[PDB]
């Protein structure tokens, strides 16, 4: 089932994930429109796209790469929810389309 | 973005972002 919003799984991941650090390895694949990152247990975040094709080409373009040499090394799937609730602007989620 | 990145290590034959590093080390 695919879907315009990736779950991203980031293991070992060492270095600070940030919405920031999410947007600039993502938009460069296809327009982000929300992200959500997950700290609890590890470090999952979900991408939600403009649209499936663009979500495809950051599935192809970065499934099983590091963000960072040595570590935070992806796996990338669908998601279940077909677009991402996101209330305010920081560190741990943005909506790219609404500013507060 | 950074220069020189995404950048890839070495290729590998099975699996084209085996190598692939997105970004320079904080």
């Amino acid at each position: 089932s695919v879907n315009s919003v990736l779950l991203f799984t980031i293991l070992n991941p060492i270095y600070s994930i940030t919405t920031d650090v999410l947007y600039t390895i993502c938009n460069p694949c296809g327009p982000v429109q929300r992200i959500v990152i997950f700290r609890k247990n590890g470090v999952q975040a979900m991408v939600e796209f403009d649209s499936v094709q663009s979500a495809q080409r950051a599935k192809a373009s970065l499934n099983g790469a590091d963000i960072y040499s040595g570590c935070c090394t992806l796996k990338i799937e669908y998601a279940k929810p077909t677009r991402l609730n996101v209330f305010k602007n920081d560190q741990d989620t943005w909506d790219y389309t609404n500013p507060n | 973005y950074p220069p020189g990145y995404p950048m890839q290590a070495y290729v590998d034959p099975s699996n084209p972002n085996a190598g692939k590093v997105l970004l320079p080390t904080p």
